[PDB]
């Protein structure tokens, strides 16, 4: 009497097989960021003690 | 966005994918099942258009990309793909092997309009341009050469 | 590899403008203002207004090539408000989100030495 | 969480099949008018009603034999 | 009305003339206008495949005047090559009618609109029939070779009986509303009674002709010895008859489109030609070599692996050791103007070729070069070559072998039969006095050889009803088969696909069923390669399935098992307690880490691993054979690119499951095998068990599901086999045990083929797809409450039943631990949607 708890749910070639109707299949591809930008904001001496 | 209908009764959204660049030049081939793309930046990505999906990547080139062209005959083992430039150039792909066939930077405003042809692998190829200029190439397998010029008098576009 | 186009990011009184042109300042590319896409009449000076005329201008921008843009941000000077409202934001914040490189913000309000 | 010797059935369905298969159904009333009301509803609102419909003619056969 | 007048060319008239097809047409075509169920019994080389459906043509078949027949003309080749091949040929041979010709070779392919009279594929017309159940446009079918006794045609057959019994019923009392169905049959053998005259294919007894023809004489040789690489040996052969022997052309029965093209690319290379037309045509037949066309086509016998077999030279030898220089076939001269190096015009010749090959065949040579064929079964019967006169015979057909209970199931190239190899060797004397060579000896033609078998008796009843459900035909328990299979094991088929979960309780094939379907192998296997795309456990289960499929790898008790045997013994009991053990004790993790174990070795260390650890060579070899080819397949059938996949090495090859995935191929291999499970005896009988821990391991009594429960002690009592890790270590077994087979042994103990532990909760999840349990109403006696969303959803707590005890007619089964789920209500039961995590 001792059940267990298991869920049980639910590179790239460099060939080709056409077809019987000529129509050629190539193999999967390989897996495919947003940017690097920088904004600088000055300070006005007054504001700075509560910055 | 790019979205696929197919024609028939079934005119549903087959299949849709999320490309990276804005683009502006697609083709598909001689034959069905191919279909070429290229952004705004140096990205040819191709598509088998059945089971609707990214078969190759190309990242390969520079700037965005003009007109492209297939090579097709129905049931071959060479399957080119041509791929222009705004920054004048023609660097052709293969799609059997995934590699840069031969690097070609010969001209001076965008490569709109080439084609690919064979006359008895032979495989003479034709690149016009917002230039005035044609500029046809032997273009074998292995490696590569020029032929005659034959400047037209225009701005071609797809110079079939 | 980038290239660049300044914005001049006009954040007038009862309107606002974006057209970006190549960094020279001839060559105008995609003019538009708050009023061609709004259809009021009272806020052609919107916030959404704006937004929707800066992705219109970064779609068009994206199409002719040009990736990063240096941004400039112009209030309508002169001895009025000299400083930038809120449709200057909206459309840097527009631009800013619309996959567009952004660089060098800065602002080319004319300033007075008292005029009349 | 759970709990152990829960078998297959309860004694309403059991004794209900068993009476169907014999015939009779006394001591399924027997139990059935000596169980708890809340426990009624809570088994008489489960009957398995589907295509072949054996527990509910059984369960109207033994309301026939009843009264 | 009558007819409508016809025109052919002069040549192809006079060989129509010179053909002895032509002498029948009229009786043919009377016995037509008579009966609609004609047999024709005729053969290859006479002319009957090609010229009967443009002799139906002339009789009025898809002539639009005539009110009794204006529909279409269907000519159903097994074979698409044979398809294309026949479609030309009939476009050529109509000549000017010749563009009402067409063909339809897959699903894909629709009807293409200049044609009426149109050839097409076997599966082609069964899917038609399968959405058109009435078959209103086809107002003729023609069952050309269907003496090949497929799977294709006896399902064929057997539906098309009914379908013209019920056509010509709805005919005969207005032809307006409803037309006729002329059913044509053909064969290359006379053996047509199991088509014709079986009462439970046609209670009326059709009739029955013959149109046969003439065969110049066929001298066949059989050499002194047999070879071992019979495409060396018919190499060697044909290079001496190219040299030596008067002309005549050449057919080489091989086996395979490798084989096909090594030889191909060699007889280029021995009779090579100068000249750029011949060597570029050469070299485009030898460049445009394979195609598939998985799942959106017809399938044939070119799978080209799911083949366990194993070879040597002992082991051919001692299959033929009843066979215990101056060579026959080697005695007329070499004629003049006949170099011993002539030009070749070469030509292979297997199913899986591009039409543009498969339309060379029948060109002539350049002058100077002799042709030549190198081919399969294609030209056989469907087929034929008009030029050879030598052919040349291996003997060996890639068809469909499997043997029960056992673990043997190989789609290999076998022995072909001796009607089959007389026809095959008929085909040496058909231009003129020919020479056949058949590969090997008489003593071994007259022995392994045998006379007359169907692809339904070779193949499994369960994959057979399974393809029936996919074509969609539910009155299959009283179905006319030429063969009709036992009912016991048919009615054993259909429950063991509901229990797989292909067919549902009113009997209509599921997705998961047409995906297993689709599949050249078992249901079981094809539910285990179905499901197991989750979590990284595909490499682990297609090791496992391969292992099952090629056979026991270990030696151990074909062997020892005074002074050197106990050293022996233990050194092998150490090899099993080494690497093939680290994990668990359940079964067959041992069977996964020995294959495992196959990529932690280079290539050159190959034998030592073998003589160490006490594993076969050549079983061991072809499971690292097949692991690939069986993930090839099944990448190919169920990933996203259905043609194009490669199989990579290491990922064939391994890596280490930890927990996880060993208890979730666990609930693979229970998907494989969920109705082959076992409980010990004390969770049913447990006075009769006498459960203690000095009865002996293979004593332990166990239980199988479904099976019956007599008063007798033993009959459900079958015990563990001495080939596992119990009977070896023997603690304590867990409670729920798993088998592939059983196997009784000599003191009538029926042992088992044991392979894993599962305690409640994925036994569950598994049987829940399946139709083997029946669930409870929700119990709240003492736990906590249903809990509804809506009179139609459930949230309930509830027991299930595995063995369906309820009116238990003493088929034996066991209730489970309670689990939580997640109910639908359809149409007034309750089914289960989910389980609910803890
Ligand atoms: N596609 C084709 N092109 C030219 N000739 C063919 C073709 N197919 C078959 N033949 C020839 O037609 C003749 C008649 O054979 P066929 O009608 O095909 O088979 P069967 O003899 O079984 O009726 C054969 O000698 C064969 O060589």
């Amino acid at each position: 009497e001792d059940d267990d708890d298991d869920v049980l749910l639910d590179h790239e070639s460099k060939t080709v097989v056409v077809d019987d109707q000529g129509k050629p299949r190539f193999t999967s591809a390989s897996k495919t960021k947003i940017k690097f930008e920088s904004r600088k904001i000055m300070v006005p001496p007054h504001r700075m003690t509560p910055l | 966005q790019l979205l696929k209908i197919f024609h028939l009764k079934t005119g549903k959204v087959v299949r849709s994918m999320k490309i990276s660049s804005p683009s502006y030049i697609l083709d598909a081939d001689s034959t069905s099942t191919l279909l070429a793309v290229g952004g705004t930046d140096g990205s040819i990505i191709v598509v088998d258009i059945e089971n609707g999906y990214i078969t190759h990547s190309f990242k390969g080139h520079g700037g965005t990309i003009s007109s492209l062209k297939f090579y097709g005959q129905l049931n071959s083992k060479i399957w080119l793909l041509a791929s222009g430039d705004t920054n004048g150039m023609v660097k052709v792909w293969d799609l059997v092997k995934r590699k840069c066939l031969h690097t070609l930077q010969e001209h001076t405003s965008a490569v709109r309009g080439l084609d690919i042809i064979e006359v008895p692998p032979s495989l003479n190829l034709l690149s016009g341009g917002r230039d005035d200029i044609i500029n046809l190439w032997d273009f074998n397998m292995k490696k590569k050469c020029k032929l005659l010029k034959t400047l037209p008098v225009n701005q071609q576009v797809e110079s079939c | 590899s980038q290239v660049f186009g300044v914005a001049r990011i006009y954040a007038s009184f009862n309107d606002t403008f974006v057209h970006v042109t190549d960094l020279s300042g001839k060559e105008t590319i995609a003019r538009v203002t708050g009023g061609m896409k709004v259809k009021a009449d009272r806020d052609e000076s919107s916030p959404y207004a704006a937004m929707l005329a800066a992705q219109d201008v970064a779609a068009k921008c994206k199409e002719v090539g040009i990736t990063a843009v240096h941004v400039k941000i112009r209030a309508t000077g002169g001895t009025r408000t000299k400083t930038p409202g809120p449709g200057g934001q909206a459309a840097l914040r527009a631009l800013a989100r619309s996959g567009l490189r952004i660089g060098r913000i800065e602002d080319v309000t004319p300033v007075p030495s008292d005029s009349t | 969480k759970v709990t152990g010797r829960l078998g297959f059935e309860s004694h309403f369905t059991k004794q209900l099949r068993e009476g169907s298969q014999s015939k009779d159904y006394s001591s399924l009333l027997a139990t059935l008018i000596n169980f708890s009301p809340a426990a009624v509803d809570l088994e008489i609102r489960s009957l398995n009603s589907f295509e072949p419909f054996d527990e509910i003619v059984w369960f109207i056969d033994a309301l026939t034999q009843g009264l | 009305a009558f007819y409508v007048e016809v025109s052919r060319s002069d040549e192809i008239q006079k060989a129509r003339i010179q053909l002895p097809v032509f002498g029948e047409e009229h009786k043919i075509m009377e016995a037509i206008h008579h009966n609609d169920v004609v047999i024709i019994c005729g053969e290859t080389g006479s002319g009957k495949t090609t010229q009967v459906p443009q002799f139906l043509y002339e009789a009025g078949f898809g002539a639009e005047d005539s009110p009794d027949y204006p529909g279409m003309v269907g000519i159903t080749q097994p074979r698409r090559v044979a398809a294309v091949s026949m479609a030309e040929r009939v476009a050529n041979e109509l000549g000017d009618h010749g563009h009402k010709v067409g063909y339809q070779i897959r699903f894909d392919s629709t009807a293409k609109e200049d044609t009426k009279v149109k050839f097409m594929t076997d599966g082609v017309l069964l899917r038609e029939m399968m959405h058109d159940f009435k078959l209103t446009k086809y107002s003729s079918i023609i069952i050309d070779e269907a003496h090949e006794r497929n799977i294709n045609t006896d399902i064929l057959i057997g539906m098309l009986s009914r379908c013209v019994r019920l056509r010509a019923k709805l005919h005969k009392e207005n032809p307006i509303e409803h037309k006729k169905l002329k059913l044509i049959i053909m064969s290359a053998t006379l053996r047509v009674s199991d088509f014709s005259e079986n009462k439970t294919l046609f209670p009326i007894a059709p009739p029955v002709l013959q149109v046969d023809a003439r065969q110049f004489p066929v001298s066949i040789h059989f050499n002194r010895r047999t070879a071992f690489n019979y495409t060396d040996e018919a190499f060697r052969k044909t290079c001496k008859i190219h040299q030596k022997l008067p002309p005549g052309a050449i057919l080489v029965f091989l086996t395979g489109q490798q084989e096909i093209t090594h030889m191909v690319k060699r007889l280029r290379k021995e009779f090579p030609f100068k000249k750029n037309s011949k060597y570029n045509k050469d070299l485009e037949t030898p460049v445009s070599k394979m195609g598939i066309n998985s799942k959106t086509t017809d399938l044939e016998a070119e799978d080209i692996d799911f083949s366990v077999q194993v070879i040597d030279q002992d082991k051919f030898k001692s299959a033929i050791r009843y066979e215990e220089e101056e060579e026959e076939g080697f005695e007329e001269v070499l004629t003049e103007g006949q170099t011993a190096n002539d030009p070749l015009y070469v030509l292979p010749l297997y199913s899986l070729l591009p039409t543009k090959e498969q339309m060379r065949v029948f060109q002539k040579p350049p002058q100077g070069s002799r042709l030549c064929i190198v081919a399969t079964n294609v030209a056989e019967t469907s087929l034929t070559i008009p030029g050879v006169r030598y052919v040349v015979d291996s003997g060996r057909s890639k068809e469909r072998k499997y043997n029960e209970s056992n673990g043997v199931q190989s789609f290999e190239v076998g022995w072909v039969s001796k009607a089959s190899a007389n026809q095959r060797s008929g085909r040496a004397g058909r231009t003129g006095p020919g020479h056949c060579y058949r590969l090997y000896s008489s003593a071994v033609f007259e022995h392994d050889f045998e006379q007359f078998k169907p692809e339904i008796l070779r193949m499994p009843v369960e994959s057979i009803v399974l393809q029936m459900k996919s074509m969609a035909i539910h009155n299959i328990i009283n179905f006319p088969f030429p063969t009709p299979p036992d009912r016991v094991a048919l009615s054993k088929a259909i429950q063991l696909l509901q229990y797989l979960g292909a067919l549902d309780n009113k009997e209509m094939i599921t997705e998961d069923g047409k995906k297993m379907s689709l599949f050249p192998l078992s249901p079981r296997f094809s539910k285990m390669l179905l499901v197991s795309d989750e979590k990284a456990c595909l490499p682990y289960i297609v090791a496992i399935v391969s292992a099952l499929s090629v056979g026991d790898p270990f030696i151990n008790e074909f062997e020892l098992g005074p002074e050197l045997k106990k050293e022996l013994r233990s050194k092998f009991y150490k090899s099993r307690s080494q690497f093939s053990k680290l994990d668990k004790f359940s079964d067959v993790f041992r069977l996964l880490s020995v294959v495992s174990a196959m990529d932690y070795v280079p290539k050159e260390q190959k034998e030592i691993f073998m003589k160490k650890n006490f594993l076969r060579g050549k079983l061991m070899e072809e499971i690292v054979k097949l692991r690939k080819q069986l993930m090839y397949i099944i990448k190919s059938n169920t990933s996203k690119e259905n043609i194009a996949v490669v199989i990579r090495n290491e990922d064939l090859k391994s890596d280490i499951p930890s927990v996880i995935q060993i208890k979730l191929l666990k609930q693979m291999i229970c998907a494989g095998f969920v109705d082959h499970v076992a409980v010990r005896a004390d969770v049913l009988f447990p006075d009769d068990a006498k459960i203690t821990n000095r009865t002996s391991i293979i004593n332990i009594p166990y239980i199988p599901v479904l099976a019956t429960r007599t008063p007798n002690i033993e009959d459900c009592f079958v015990y563990i086999h001495p080939t596992s890790i119990l009977n070896n270590l023997g603690e304590m077994p867990p409670k729920y045990m798993l088998y592939y087979s059983l196997h009784l042994g000599g003191n009538n103990k029926t042992r088992m083929n044991t392979l894993c532990d599962i305690a409640s909760t994925p036994l569950a999840n598994i049987a829940r797809k399946g139709l083997l349990l029946t669930y409870s109403k929700p119990l709240t006696g003492q736990g906590l409450k249903t809990v509804n969303l809506s009179p139609t959803e459930r949230y309930c707590y509830v027991v299930p039943r595995f063995g369906s005890t309820v009116d238990n007619d003493l088929k034996i089964g066991w209730d489970l631990n309670p689990i939580a789920v997640h109910q639908k209500k359809q149409k007034g039961q309750w089914t289960v949607i989910k389980f609910i995590t803890r």
